[PDB]
């Protein structure tokens, strides 16, 4: 956790000998670092004088010579097509059901019905004349309940912590720290 | 459409009086065999009879006083371009693209 | 009081060949696609008089309404408990001169309630006014002030509409496609007049249009179908 | 063991009775060099108009010569198999199909032999060879590949 | 006369005897090609226009296969896209790394089709090296860098048939096939320089225009 | 003179002098491009009226330097491979064909490669 750390465990220059004892006797919080980085540790091999020979990293499926056809991993051309649902298609889905839950006849009798919603069908009329169970089953939810706005993050929850856990300002300060839960 | 919409655009008067725009569809390039840049209609302005480009004396740049030299508009229907040109009150002229004439091509024709 | 480790010298993990799964990034939005589709339809059913159409892309739901349907749909999405979009984040536009109404005014609403975002699209022409949402959302005062400055859209009902970005007495609305990127004029300090004066534009190096060398081949295909299997009209099966 | 000379019975086991030039060998020979010689034959005899066989038959030839000396990598054994599939079905005349089948024949039935050849060369040379044959120190100096085993196996001539 | 066919679900009505690629180009489906030009005789050697026909195992050169009636033509099967990347991986096996110094840089069909239809990685690290050819001198107007030729015969078909200059042809066999004039002689036609536009790659470029501009500037 | 100082030549005529400020480069008199502006005309300008022409940048002309290199000669192979003698810090690897009886320069580096068997005729 983020508990206080002894000063000699931080990479900054610190006093030694008699001055260390003076520094601990006079400072308010003896484990506060001066902030001057250790000359012998900080950036000691400069970025231009390293020893690591860099190698280009390549994950196997997308960098392999084999089993690596580009059309498998060509996601830029598998983008979701843009589909706009007008009132007419909503009516057609509402009256005829969906592809998963068909409510359309078969053969030429069905092909008659689909062609009905192949041209303009205002949705105001469709709701006026249809089974009230359809709205409770298709349009609304859970037996007539409304459709709440969907959440971008179903795992977004919060909970209240206390200073013994979040380490920040005590209870008197006018802010509260929220965890995940 | 019918309104003199240019009176609200704040554009300088010279685009109405002194410049000529062109409505055209870009032609297919001889070098490459692609046929995609020739499917959208574009509007470009004619160059100026003087002061379109002149050599900067110091560094040899290409100075210009034409503020429409790097302005090309894009459309997807020919009518939208003409309607938009009409709305602004532009003195345009349309360049009808050429249409390639169909000729059937057969592998066997090399001997027959 | 042990001496500090030299983090340069401490051992590092060894890896052989790395493996990372390849899968379509658009798949992980699948659950979000259905729920926006349901909630998009819900708004249309509640207000068939206004919602022309609705569209879903990944995790973004758009509602397309007329200019005369703006205040109604905005109010519904603000006050309805199922969709409490109290916060309006963005008001903007876009210029498509090919269409009869070039300007396309877009609103983004945020629901801190249910952790959702919705988008309203409403068109406009150069002279046709659009209702102002300032009476509903006070945060649109400056977003509408900016759209007029850069698109010239008439906003009906705005308490104080004026230039916010461009100079005072600036002629023309910059983000319209017909407005050249370098504008029409430029300023300099004139010795005779003892003041900074405007002069017509004259570039020492004319802008170079490298955009002509664009691709002559179509670069991205027709796309892929990701509609939920509960929002497609069923195919009438053949008879015996 | 039960091979019966037919236009199709030999086809079931992947081969065929094309010109009935039945060849019988013994275990005291290296089939890698024998198949390599067929690859250098179809290359030298391909007319050279279709792209897959004008170039791909050179792709096979440039790789079997590294196979016959074992200067390759173990995964490159199945790399050349993917090459042979890129040739078949794309050419005008059946010479392209006839240049890829012998490559599959070596891989299909004599796979461990190619691996042993590569494992020999690792021990024989002492330093493992990367993709394409490049040793750790192989580079280009004043216009020639240096510090690397160059396979002058293109008939020299 | 016209035969009604569908290409990827798009109904096509063309004159009978036409090739598949013209039918596809009328339906809007784009079929990549190098060796097919709409003013030249049909050769079927570049093998890039391959499609799949419903009643066949064998891929069809859509630039050569004449159209049928009721035929179903596929162009976007995973089988086809595998073929397009295979062919692309073959043309670039011997192609030089010349794009920076190549006058065809921003307008080369071997670049745009490879970008669109080929893979994004190359699998050729061979130690023997690529094929090298000597540049042939055929006059003061055509600058030849024959390392870059993809052996598509547009130059040969144009000069023989359209231009009427039979001194240009393919000399050699297989991996040593060398477009040119065999002996050293200049190409003599008033229309000889149109070959510069037909050559899809930097093999034949303008000599007066050499090294002076890139196509995105103009 | 102003005859060599204003026209480009493949090779100069007189020996270049480093102190002559009118030369195109300190190691070359005449320009090396048809469209390169001569240095004599470039500095005959008002902006140079009160300058010190000896301190203006005068990099050594690269055309004269590159022809001071020897020709690489390849042994029993007609194809040279060049990569800029730096690998990942050079130019892309390009293969040069040496069938013709001449020294073919590299497209990027400008190094000239030939065959050993052709050296005697080339060195004539
Ligand atoms: S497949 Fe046949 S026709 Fe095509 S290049 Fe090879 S040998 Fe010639
Ligand atoms: S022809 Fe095209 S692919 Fe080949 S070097 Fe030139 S630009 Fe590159
Ligand atoms: S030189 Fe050009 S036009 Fe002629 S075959 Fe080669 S790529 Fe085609
Ligand atoms: S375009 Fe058909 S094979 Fe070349
Ligand atoms: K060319
Ligand atoms: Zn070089």
């Amino acid at each position: 956790s983020g508990g206080p750390v002894p000063v000699f465990k931080k990479y900054t220059t610190g006093s030694k000998g008699i001055w260390e004892k003076i520094r601990q006797l006079l400072t308010l919080v003896p484990n506060r670092s001066t902030g001057n980085p250790l000359v012998k540790n900080y950036r000691v091999p400069p970025p231009g004088s390293q020893t690591l020979k860099y190698k280009d990293p390549v994950t196997i499926p997308a960098g392999d010579i084999v089993k690596n056809q580009y059309y498998d991993r060509d996601h830029r051309r598998n983008y979701p097509r843009l589909v706009a649902f007008d009132q007419t298609k909503v009516s057609g889905l509402l009256t005829l059901g969906s592809a998963q839950n068909p409510r359309i006849s078969v053969g030429e009798k069905g092909q008659k019905e689909l062609a009905v919603f192949d041209q303009s069908v205002s949705l105001s009329s469709t709701l006026a004349t249809i089974d009230p169970k359809v709205v409770k089953s298709e349009l609304l939810a859970e037996g007539g309940s409304p459709v709440v706005a969907p959440s971008l993050n179903k795992k977004m929850k919060f909970r209240l912590t206390e200073e013994s856990e979040h380490g920040m300002y005590p209870e008197d300060y006018p802010i509260r720290i929220f965890a995940q839960n | 459409t019918d309104l003199a919409k240019e009176l609200v655009s704040g554009a300088p008067k010279e685009l109405i009086t002194e410049r000529v725009a062109r409505i055209y569809q870009e032609a297919k390039a001889a070098t490459q065999s692609g046929q995609h840049n020739t499917e959208t209609w574009k509007i470009d302005w004619d160059i100026l009879n003087k002061g379109n480009r002149w050599e900067n004396d110091l560094m040899g740049y290409q100075s210009s006083s034409d503020y429409m030299q790097g302005t090309i508009l894009k459309f997807d229907t020919r009518e939208g371009a003409i309607r938009f040109a009409k709305g602004q009150g532009w003195d345009y002229y349309i360049q009808e693209p050429k249409v390639r004439r169909f000729v059937k091509k057969d592998y066997s024709a090399n001997f027959y | 009081e042990e001496p500090l480790p030299v983090l340069r010298d401490l051992p590092r993990p060894e890896y052989g060949e790395l493996h990372a799964p390849v899968y379509n990034p658009a798949e992980k939005y699948k659950e979000q696609i259905e729920e926006l589709h349901k909630f998009g339809r819900y708004i249309m059913g509640c207000l068939p008089k206004f919602v022309q159409q609705f569209s879903v892309w990944k995790d973004e739901l758009v509602i397309y309404v007329a200019p005369s349907a703006l205040t109604q749909v905005a109010t519904f999405l603000k006050d309805h408990t199922s969709a409490q979009f109290k916060a309006c984040m963005d008001v903007t536009a876009a210029d498509y001169p090919t269409r009869t109404n070039r300007f396309d005014v877009v609103y983004n609403l945020l629901s801190v309630r249910h952790n959702s975002r919705i988008r309203i699209k409403t068109y406009a022409s150069e002279v046709s006014p659009v209702p102002s949402v300032v009476p509903l959302f006070q945060g649109a005062n400056w977003f509408e002030r900016e759209t007029y400055d850069l698109f010239g859209i008439f906003f009906e009902g705005h308490p104080d509409l004026r230039r916010i970005m461009t100079d005072y007495g600036f002629q023309g609305h910059p983000l319209r496609k017909d407005f050249p990127t370098t504008g029409y004029t430029e300023v300099r300090y004139d010795a005779e007049k003892r003041r900074v004066v405007y002069e017509p534009l004259e570039l020492t190096q004319a802008w170079r249009n490298f955009t002509v060398g664009s691709s002559v081949w179509e670069q991205v295909g027709d796309g892929k179908d990701f509609t939920p299997e509960s929002f497609k009209l069923p195919t009438p099966a053949p008879d015996p | 063991e039960d091979v019966l000379m037919d236009f199709d019975a030999l086809k079931d086991v992947g081969s065929g009775l094309g010109t009935a030039a039945v060849i019988v060998l013994n275990k005291q020979t290296d089939i890698i060099r024998a198949i390599q010689r067929f690859s250098a034959f179809y290359k030298h005899e391909s007319c050279g108009q279709c792209t897959p066989c004008r170039e791909g038959t050179t792709y096979l030839q440039r790789m079997m010569d590294r196979f016959v000396t074992g200067q390759a990598k173990e995964k490159e054994i199945d790399l050349i198999y993917e090459l042979s599939k890129e040739i078949e079905g794309h050419t005008i005349c059946a010479l392209g199909d006839a240049a890829a089948w012998p490559v599959q024949g070596l891989i299909k039935s004599f796979r461990p032999e190619m691996v042993e050849r590569i494992k020999q060369y690792e021990a024989k040379l002492g330093e493992s060879v990367s993709y394409g044959g490049w040793t750790s120190k192989g580079k280009v100096l004043d216009g020639k590949v240096v510090s690397n085993p160059i396979p002058h196996d293109a008939h020299h001539h | 006369k016209e035969v009604e066919l569908t290409v990827d679900g798009v109904k096509v009505s063309i004159e009978a005897g036409s090739s598949i690629i013209q039918a596809a180009e009328k339906a809007g489906v784009t079929i990549p090609r190098y060796c097919y030009h709409e003013k030249l005789a049909v050769a079927g050697n570049c093998r890039m226009c391959l499609v799949e026909i419903e009643r066949s195992p064998k891929l069809a050169a859509s630039c050569a296969m004449p159209v049928q009636n009721g035929m179903s033509v596929l162009t976007n099967t995973p089988k086809i896209k595998k073929a397009r990347e295979g062919v692309t991986e073959m043309l670039l096996e011997n192609h030089p790394l010349d794009c920076p110094v190549c006058d065809q840089g921003g307008e080369c069909d071997l670049q745009e089709q490879s970008l669109r239809y080929g893979s994004d990685r190359g699998r050729f690290h061979e130690i023997v090296g690529k094929r090298a050819v000597e540049n042939k001198a055929i006059g003061p107007l055509i600058k030849t860098s024959m390392n870059r030729c993809i052996h598509c015969t547009r130059c040969v078909r144009f000069l023989n048939d359209v231009a009427g200059a039979p001194e240009f042809g393919t000399a050699g066999r297989g991996n040593d096939m060398q477009i040119g004039t065999y002996v050293e002689r200049n190409v003599n036609s008033e229309l000889s320089a149109n070959v510069i536009d037909l050559c899809p790659v930097g093999a034949l470029t303008s000599k007066p225009y050499a090294f002076r501009a890139r196509p995105w500037e103009l | 003179s102003t005859k060599e100082l204003t026209t480009a030549r493949i090779k100069d005529i007189s020996k270049p002098d480093e102190n002559n400020l009118q030369q195109q480069a300190p190691n070359r008199i005449s320009p090396w491009s048809k469209s390169q502006k001569p240095r004599a005309e470039a500095q005959d300008n008002v902006r140079f009226a009160v300058k010190d022409l000896a301190k203006q940048p005068r990099p050594y002309a690269a055309i004269d330097l590159i022809y001071k290199q020897p020709i690489r000669y390849i042994e029993h192979d007609n194809v040279a491979v060049c990569d800029g003698n730096g690998g990942a810090q050079g130019h892309p690897k390009v293969y040069i064909n040496l069938d013709q009886n001449k020294a073919i320069p590299c497209g990027y580096c400008g190094l000239r490669f030939a065959q050993a068997a052709f050296k005697e005729d080339i060195e004539s």
